RNA sequence: AGGGCACCACC
RNA sequence: ACGAGACUCUGGCAUGCUAACUAGUUACGCGACCCCCGAGCGGUCGGCGUCCCCCAACUUCUUAGAGGGACAAGUGGCGUUCAGCCACCCGAGAUUGAGCAAUAACAGGUCUGUGAUGCCCUUAGAUGUCCGGGGCUGCACGCGCGCUACACUGACUGGCUCAGCGUGUGCCUACCCUACGCCGGCAGGCGCGGGUAACCCGUUGAACCCCAUUCGUGAUGGGGAUCGGGGAUUGCAAUUAUUCCCCAUGAACGAGGAAUUCCCAGUAAGUGCGGGUCAUAAGCUUGCGUUGAUUAAGUCCCUGCCCUU
């Protein structure tokens, strides 16, 4: 029984990928990875598989459960969780060399595939509609 | 800016003048020594003092320093 | 015996944690199966109000808040033993509710 | 595994003729991405936007005016359809057409108005202003017209790449450089 | 006059009424000599290549 | 093997609506040609057979998430209400429409009342939806 | 199908109103006062007219049927709550007033309110707002 | 001046459509409307008819933009 | 019978701001001079072991026009937690 | 006369 | 020595610690459905159950305590080689956002917050107090904060699919949040339950967005003012329309002169959701998330403030 559970975050969206020894299945909330909406950003989800090849994923089944945030943030959380889950599975049940090479590929393409973006919404302050904008000022 | 105030600078100078033999060029060891030998109320202040201690130790190894009399 | 649930509530985290630790230490000394302190989400009551008593000046606001912290402890013990354990000195500001 | 934009357009054959702009038009190699949507922090530091892929910079500049603020999925779809239309109309690589349009639209000399004095234009500002002019021309052509925004953007890019005077960006660049020459 | 290409070798400093321009020193790419001083609008850094439409003028401190 | 979650949901809804209309045992209210589906709508639905589409959508939602009542359905089909010169707000769907759809689905025996309240799919309804999903997958392939 | 028929009518006259034949039928009969989009759509649904055809494409029989249903909604199961003249204050009858009928109804209502010297009638007579709006700053 | 487009084809416009349109490199409802002085709905219906008859080829379909091309 | 009240003495009367404010208030009600009363309270506070103290008396001290007199001693902080 | 600072200044 | 800084709260990191049936995961058992084929250690399940007579392990996800972690610490360059600055590596992070905030002042605002208060006024035909009705909203006009728009980067009609902050039955005190079932086209009505709350609303099926549809440059299916008729709800009472719903009516407005505001990163802007007010209740405000940029890393030109001579 070889499995890992690795999360990825984007804003308030959090996706946990369970990656176990398998035949190459990838699901998000029980749906095929190609069925996740919006499909404008389908390549964002497919990027880990396109970069690493289907051969790396051929030996694992990955099921992703995602919640919170919005549509785009969930897309980014899913892709980050898939990449981090594959890296963790490789570093735990395969050699360190394979983990290093796949991690290098992912990092070279995009660092957010492995490292979470820490940006969060800034608090509103009184005297304006938002964090920085102020209400219009009149003089006469 | 990263200008350290007189609190940090004076604490670092006194620490170096009193415990020069236990200090070195390693920030983390200096931080442990500072927390062992001084009561510094906050972790951030401890880190700033240890960093300036490390900087001054490098300067002292490179040559004499006016502020510190060892 | 009976299953005892102790609910502790406070506005002071440090005193709340001290009381919880003392209760768990007492339960351990009495050799009781005690579920550790379950920490409920902290409640933040907020009141935002204008600073000025009149209506003049820059519209500045005070953001007052109160934080309520809640803990749960589960015990399998007789009621008398539970009361004896809860009879220890309780720090001020901590409200304890015992249910069987 | 070669990376093609939208899965259709390759970057290997794209050539940047102007050597001054070669360091400020990120289009190939490490800058080849499947989509013009990276959610990167390119505005964190100065000059870092030079690393932002040029297609994504165009997509960002299409999010105007206010009513379209933040609708990056819509602008990505607009850019995709515009590239499809460009390929149908010209037979060329839409990335090559975009690069040529930016090169031809960037003004090389401007006036600073300190009476005005002529000054040179840095390559980064050249790229910035080229993108701004192209998007502005497309938007103004598409406003209050049955022609769609994707078709207007494709026409603007094609005309700018050819250097034609039918391009809003080309006309604005010519006016700016003429005024700079007058104030020289 | 033919269009010339120059390479920024040193950023001298800000100039203009509102400080919008940057005065830099450029060395010509055609001839390594003949470095001159130019005023540039926009963010510029060392190693950038400028397209001089008129390579005869000098910045003259704007 | 094909289940609902394996197929495109819009295509599945269209196929299931066509199946319900072809079966023709679904009870349709007399006022389907007069009403609009919510107070935040401006016009009645463009599709004359909107009732079958709504029933298919409701059955799919019950498949994905059982125990939903009329209130949950009105939340599902709610949308943005524009208020003239005033700001827009969320608004719920028509309770009568949701209730009639649920009752018609119960009449088809694809839907039964849940023990804890609300409605859920019967095994027959689950089987029908999975068969429709298989047909959709076969058509796509 | 897409070629214009020989019987296509450029302009129709229905209830002393010029209906443009180029518009789709539903939005073409809205040119009649008293017929809005909702009422037009429900009338055409009751008349079994395809909504996809233009106003000029309708036959004389179809136009006559549409006019009959429009002028007698109650006979065709058009519900009372759909009507713009419900429970008339004088007759108590439910109807859909159209065009000159609608204008006459409005004039009669205003005349009645002014005759009894009700406050709303006086506001109408003076030309001010009648639904309680502030008049200090707007309506100039 | 206001442009008066046609809601339905006349003989000349229909012939011009069926003759010239299947030869354009780019075929969109907007460009067809501009060239033949027809409305967008008529252009969409005509392009759908041409696609059904096989005179043109579909490049991309989207709710906001549909792109056809010659065979 | 459920509620019981007890009385206790303040440990360091000189360090209680409320106690000192009441003492100053009753000295002023007793007709004592403002400067004398304020300086007496200040000296008592400082002798009680305080790092510092500040006493501000505001109002119509002398005549119709109002003003404030501030008496400070030792160290005093104003900002931060 | 010279020198600083600020999107409640400008660029 | 005060102020600055330090400080407190907040944001980001921890597969390390503590430990959870008012949080879950994984595993297993049962059940439902799909695939005869390739029927399996298959796929989907917010279907049920597994310390709770007895029946399973754990804490990644959630919650919240302790501790750790970042120091211009490392490398290169500049610098008097000081203080420090620039760039880069590693790194979750190399400037998160707030709160607090000196001396000395202003005849700045508030006696309409106060059983804070001096003096003056009034005090039974009252300036006390209650009750009834009206007004505070009144409309040739001028000004300020705003909301909705002028459309196709759109409107409409379907379909699909994602949050976070937080509130909830009350001394007086009447007034809570609501699931589910039925009736009604809608606003709503009736019944029957849960919740004093990580327990119920609630997996808070939010909007924008996404996918299709119709419209086709026309003051047009843009816009939704004004106005007629009818139906509900709160209330003792709705007229000078409380609010809400339905049909109908369909104004200006085609991007705005002089002038002028706010703002640099999860920011501006778009978008909706909570709290306050609240019997009835948001075009305001105070918070929250969601989508998410262009431009700049400068200057004293304008507007100011400060310093030196
Ligand atoms: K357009
Ligand atoms: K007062
Ligand atoms: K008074
Ligand atoms: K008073
Ligand atoms: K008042
Ligand atoms: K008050
Ligand atoms: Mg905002
Ligand atoms: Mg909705
Ligand atoms: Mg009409
Ligand atoms: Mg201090
Ligand atoms: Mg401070
Ligand atoms: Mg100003
Ligand atoms: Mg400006
Ligand atoms: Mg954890
Ligand atoms: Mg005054
Ligand atoms: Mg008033
Ligand atoms: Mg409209
Ligand atoms: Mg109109
Ligand atoms: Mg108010």
């Amino acid at each position: 029984l070889q499995s890992v559970q690795v999360f990825g975050r984007k804003k308030t969206a959090t996706a946990v990928a369970h990656c176990k020894r398998g035949n190459g299945l990838i699901k998000v909330n029980g749906r095929p990875l190609e069925m996740i909406e919006p499909r404008t950003l389908q390549y964002k989800l497919l990027e880990p598989v396109l970069l690493l090849g289907k051969e790396r994923f051929a030996g694992v089944d990955i099921r992703v459960r995602v919640k919170g945030g919005g549509h785009v943030a969930q897309i980014y959380a899913i892709r980050q969780s898939i990449s981090k889950a594959l890296v963790a599975y490789y570093q735990k049940y395969v050699d360190e060399a394979s983990k290093k090479e796949i991690k290098d590929i992912l990092i070279q393409y995009d660092r957010t595939l492995l490292v979470a973006d820490p940006r969060r919404c800034e608090s509103k302050k009184f005297g304006g509609p938002g964090a920085r904008a102020r209400y219009q000022k009149s003089y006469r | 800016g990263r200008v350290r105030t007189k609190t940090v600078k004076k604490a670092a100078r006194v620490i170096i003048e009193k415990y020069y033999t236990r200090l070195g060029n390693d920030f983390h060891t200096n931080k442990r020594v500072c927390e062992e030998i001084a009561i510094i109320p906050s972790k951030k202040l401890r880190n700033k003092i240890a960093g300036y201690v490390t900087h001054l130790m490098k300067r002292i190894q490179r040559g004499p320093v006016r502020g510190i009399s060892i | 015996i009976h299953r005892i649930r102790i609910t502790l509530t406070s506005r002071n985290v440090k005193s709340l944690e001290k009381v919880c630790a003392d209760l768990i230490r007492g339960a351990k000394e009495k050799n009781l199966k005690v579920k550790g302190p379950v920490r409920m989400p902290t409640k933040t009551l907020r009141i935002t109000t204008r600073k000025t008593p009149c209506g003049e000046g820059s519209k500045t606001w005070d953001r007052f808040q109160m934080r309520i912290h809640k803990r749960l402890i589960d015990l399998h013990s007789p009621s008398e033993i539970v009361k004896q354990i809860t009879s220890i000195s309780i720090e001020p500001g901590v409200e304890v509710e015992v249910t069987i | 595994p070669d990376i093609k934009l939208f899965g259709k357009w390759s970057t290997d054959d794209v050539q940047i003729n102007d050597i001054s702009l070669q360091d400020y038009i990120a289009v190939k190699e490490k800058y080849a991405k499947y989509l013009p949507h990276s959610a990167g922090r390119y505005a964190a530091k100065r000059f870092r936007k030079a690393q932002c892929p040029i297609v994504e910079r165009l997509t960002n500049s299409m999010m105007m005016h206010g009513r379209n603020n933040g609708k990056k999925l819509m602008t990505v779809r607009i850019v995709k359809h515009a590239f499809e239309i460009i390929h149908l109309l010209t037979g060329e690589n839409p990335l090559q057409v975009l690069v040529n349009a930016i090169i031809n639209s960037g003004p090389r000399e401007d006036s600073t108005r300190i009476r005005r004095q002529a000054v040179d234009v840095s390559p980064l500002r050249r790229v910035n202003q080229a993108i701004w002019l192209l998007c502005t021309g497309a938007r103004e052509a598409a406003f209050r017209n049955i022609k769609t925004i994707a078709e207007c953007l494709a026409d603007e890019l094609i005309n700018a790449a050819k250097g034609s005077s039918n391009s809003y960006a080309i006309k604005k660049k010519d006016e700016l450089e003429r005024v700079a020459k007058s104030n020289r | 006059q033919p269009i010339k290409l120059a390479r920024v070798t040193k950023v001298l400093g800000r100039t203009g009424s509102q400080g919008q321009c940057t005065q830099v020193r450029v060395e010509f790419m055609d001839d390594t000599s003949r470095s001159i001083i130019r005023n540039v609008k926009g963010p510029v850094r060392e190693g950038d290549v400028l397209t001089l439409l008129e390579s005869e003028r000098e910045a003259r401190r704007l | 093997g094909v289940t609902v979650k394996d197929v495109n949901q819009q295509e599945f809804v269209r196929a299931l609506a066509a199946f319900l209309k072809k079966s023709g045992k679904l009870k349709v209210p007399e006022w389907v040609d007069t009403v609009k589906l919510a107070k935040h709508k401006e016009l009645a639905p463009y599709d004359e057979n909107w009732f079958y589409t709504r029933a298919a959508s409701t059955a799919r939602h019950l498949y994905l998430r059982g125990g939903a009542g009329v209130g949950s359905m009105t939340k599902i089909y709610g949308g943005r209400q524009r208020n003239g010169v005033m700001p827009s707000h969320f608004s719920r769907g028509s309770k009568s429409v949701a209730r009639r759809v649920l009752q018609a689905l119960e009449g088809l025996k694809m839907v039964e009342k849940d023990q804890d309240g609300g409605r859920k799919l019967t095994p027959q309804g689950q089987r029908d939806l999975d068969r429709i999903a298989g047909q959709v997958a076969a058509a796509n392939k | 199908s897409l070629v214009i028929p020989e019987k296509f009518q450029h302009i129709l006259r229905v209830l002393n109103t010029n209906i443009d034949g180029r518009r789709k039928i539903a939005f073409a009969i809205t040119a009649i006062k008293g017929v809005g989009r909702r009422y037009a759509h429900v009338v055409l649904r009751k008349a079994d007219i395809d909504l996809t055809k233009r106003a000029g494409e309708l036959t004389e029989d179809e136009v006559e049927r549409v006019i009959t249903i429009m002028q007698n909604p109650r006979q065709y199961k058009i519900p009372d709550w759909f009507l713009n003249r419900q429970k008339d204050v004088k007759d108590g009858k439910y109807s859909q007033v159209l065009a000159n009928g609608l204008d006459n109804k409005l004039r009669e209502d205003l005349e009645r309110l002014k005759k009894i010297r009700a406050h709303r009638g006086l506001r109408h007579f003076w030309g001010l707002r009648v639904r309680g709006q502030h008049t200090k700053t707007t309506g100039r | 001046d206001k442009l008066n487009n046609l809601v339905l084809f006349d003989k000349a416009t229909y012939d011009k459509l069926c003759k010239e349109v299947p030869n354009y490199k780019l075929i969109t409802p907007a460009v067809v409307s501009e060239r033949l002085k027809i409305r967008g709905s008529l252009a969409r219906a005509a392009l759908q008819e041409l696609l059904s008859k096989g005179l043109i080829k579909l490049v991309s379909k989207h709710r906001a933009q549909v792109i056809y091309t010659r065979n | 019978g459920s509620v019981e009240l007890y009385a206790e003495k303040v440990a360091t009367r000189g360090l209680c701001a409320i106690a000192q404010a009441e003492s100053l208030r009753y000295k002023l009600l007793g007709g004592l001079a403002v400067r004398r009363a304020c300086y007496g309270v200040l000296r008592f506070i400082m002798e009680s072991g305080a790092k510092g103290c500040e006493v501000v008396v505001s109002g119509k001290l002398r005549g119709q026009r109002a003003k404030s007199m501030k008496f400070v001693d030792g160290l005093m902080i104003h900002s931060g937690d």
